[PDB]
């Protein structure tokens, strides 16, 4: 998988209400309100369960307990991939690199971290 | 006094919030 440009600081993100924010300024509320406004999308907590920094070069595999039942989910993203932890900004498997490429305040992604994900409903 | 009629805008490449987060499904 390749890195997405939008995480780059100074990037402007269009919210639910058409409002414009720079990626480095997005807070939690911004996602919540943005979701409560959208009639299509819904927010879903994706607590981390396992970070088996796995397989190949600099990539990682993360498992989440999604849904109100703790569905066992998996994902495969580069270690520097950012996650928006509830009320604690972004986080990652390699905070140092994340914060090098995108120049964003990256906390260490640990098990237990309740993340933000989207889904339809 | 005069209103600014022929005012061209500035184009800014923007990104959708929903794109910055993993979509589950």
């Amino acid at each position: 998988p390749t890195l997405p440009p939008y995480f780059m600081k100074g990037s402007i993100i269009q919210l639910a209400n058409g409002e414009l924010k720079k990626v480095e300024d997005l807070k939690t509320e911004d996602f919540i309100q943005s979701a409560e406004i959208s009639n299509d999308l819904k927010i879903d907590s994706s607590t981390v369960e396992r970070i088996e920094d796995s397989h190949s070069p600099g990539v990682a595999v993360i498992q989440f307990a999604v849904g109100e039942h703790r569905a066992q989910v998996s994902v495969e993203v580069l270690v520097e991939y950012p996650f928006f932890v509830f009320g604690q900004g972004w986080s990652s498997c390699c905070p140092e690199r994340t914060s090098q490429l995108f120049d964003l305040p990256c906390s260490k992604l640990s098990v237990g971290d309740v993340c933000i994900s989207l889904t339809l409903k | 006094m005069f209103v600014w009629t022929n005012v061209e805008p500035r184009s800014v490449a923007v990104f959708p919030w929903h794109s910055l987060v993993p979509f589950l499904a």
